[PDB]
């Protein structure tokens, strides 16, 4: 039994270009629980990223939340790269301020 | 508190 | 409301690379309240929310034994495991634990938990009668056996129905403006053109505790779910949730269209609808 991760990007305030704000990448809905994440910011990787605790759903399926504090611009391009066991290459979502 | 469980799976 | 006290554990084993790993975490509702990681400097209960840090030291000092205990008993459990099912010793797989009451208001049972998966899947779990098993297969059986002669499921009840049921009351109690004080989500409704004829509309709820919460789209007073699609509730990262609901409909019929908002912390279920500018 392999589960592939769903993930979700996206900030914790309504994003205002300037303003301060948190970044997060949810994964869930994924086993084993071996599972690597980075938050990239156009699409280079940012270092200081923390994530909660290793917890788990009714099903059994694992989740992680993979945040660290940034700054939206207009201009600047977020998105988060997984990659797990059954995902053949690397899965990127672009964070996308209206979801 | 957590719960101790000596038996073993 | 009602409330729950949740733990869960994950084991996994890791060959050639030392002893396995231990993650378990303690939940009050939606709200985490202690971690223990087997990889950490020097490995300890900890606190992950406000309330539950004024403890005392014995609370602290007697969970940390029984996590370092659990890396024992379950280091062997990964052993067995794998010689239930013939598996070579190179791979690496996973055991979890899962364990908590339900209290109504009232505080009383509504029911206790016990289960547990290998790999993924339900290995043995104990009944809502607290009295019986079930087991996924015939390896869990055996599981089944070895607990059944040392009358585990008697001990349980007597946790489920004691220890956690007033450790819970005991919580809710001293984090009870954290742990009930329900938190109303803030709404909004977003508009995004797909093409030409269609657009999108985004019913939002932010910074809202607990989890639950119901978000349906209605074309005049009539639901229309799978007409809807919902994204899973996920975590703002401060301890409030976030959800979100969207319809494609065709352009020019977007205020036909209204939201609905159901959440414990509100007085009364909200109604939005797309504001023009």
């Amino acid at each position: 039994i392999q589960r592939t991760p769903k993930i979700q990007v996206y900030s914790r305030h309504p994003a205002e270009n300037g303003k301060s704000n948190f970044l997060n990448c949810y994964v869930s809905g994924f086993h084993p629980s071996d599972i690597e994440v980075d938050l990239l910011k156009n699409g280079e990787r940012i270092e200081k990223v923390e994530h909660s605790d290793l917890s788990f759903s009714k099903d059994w399926s694992f989740y992680l939340l993979y945040y660290t504090e940034f700054t939206p611009t207009e201009k600047d391009e977020y998105a988060c790269r997984v990659n797990h066991v059954t995902l053949s290459q690397p899965k990127i979502v672009k964070w996308d301020r209206d979801m | 508190r957590r719960r101790w469980r000596r038996l073993t799976v | 409301g009602s409330h729950s006290m949740r733990y869960f554990y994950t084991a996994v084993s890791r060959p050639g690379r030392g002893e396995p790993r231990f993650i378990s975490v303690g939940y009050v509702d939606d709200t985490q309240f202690v971690r223990f990681d087997s990889d950490a400097a020097s490995p300890r209960e900890e606190p992950r929310a406000p309330w539950i840090e004024q403890e005392g030291p014995e609370y602290w000092d007697r969970n940390t034994q029984i996590c370092k205990t659990n890396t024992q008993t379950d280091r062997e459990s990964l052993r067995n495991l794998r010689g239930y099912y013939n598996q070579s010793e190179a791979g690496s797989h996973t055991l979890q634990w899962m364990y908590g009451c339900d209290v109504g208001p009232d505080g009383r049972l509504l029911r206790g938990y016990n289960q547990f998966a290998y790999d993924g899947k339900d290995y043995i779990a104990l009944n809502e009668d607290l009295s019986s098993w079930t087991a996924a297969d015939t390896a869990a059986q055996i599981t089944q056996r070895k607990w059944e002669a040392a009358r585990e499921a008697e001990q349980l009840r007597a946790y489920l129905e004691g220890t956690c049921v007033e450790w819970l009351r005991r919580h809710l109690e001293n984090g009870k403006e954290t742990l009930q004080r329900a938190d109303p989500p803030k709404t909004h409704v977003t508009h995004h053109p797909i093409s030409d004829h269609e657009a999108t509309l985004r019913c939002w709820a932010l910074g809202f505790y607990p989890a639950e919460i119901t978000l349906t789209w209605q074309r005049d007073g009539e639901d229309q779910t799978q007409d809807t699609e919902l994204v899973e509730t996920r975590p703002a990262g401060d301890r409030t949730f976030q959800k979100w609901a969207a319809v494609v409909v065709p352009s020019g019929e977007e205020q036909r269209y209204t939201c609905h908002v159901q959440h414990e912390g509100l007085p009364k279920p909200l109604t939005l609808r797309w504001e023009p500018s």
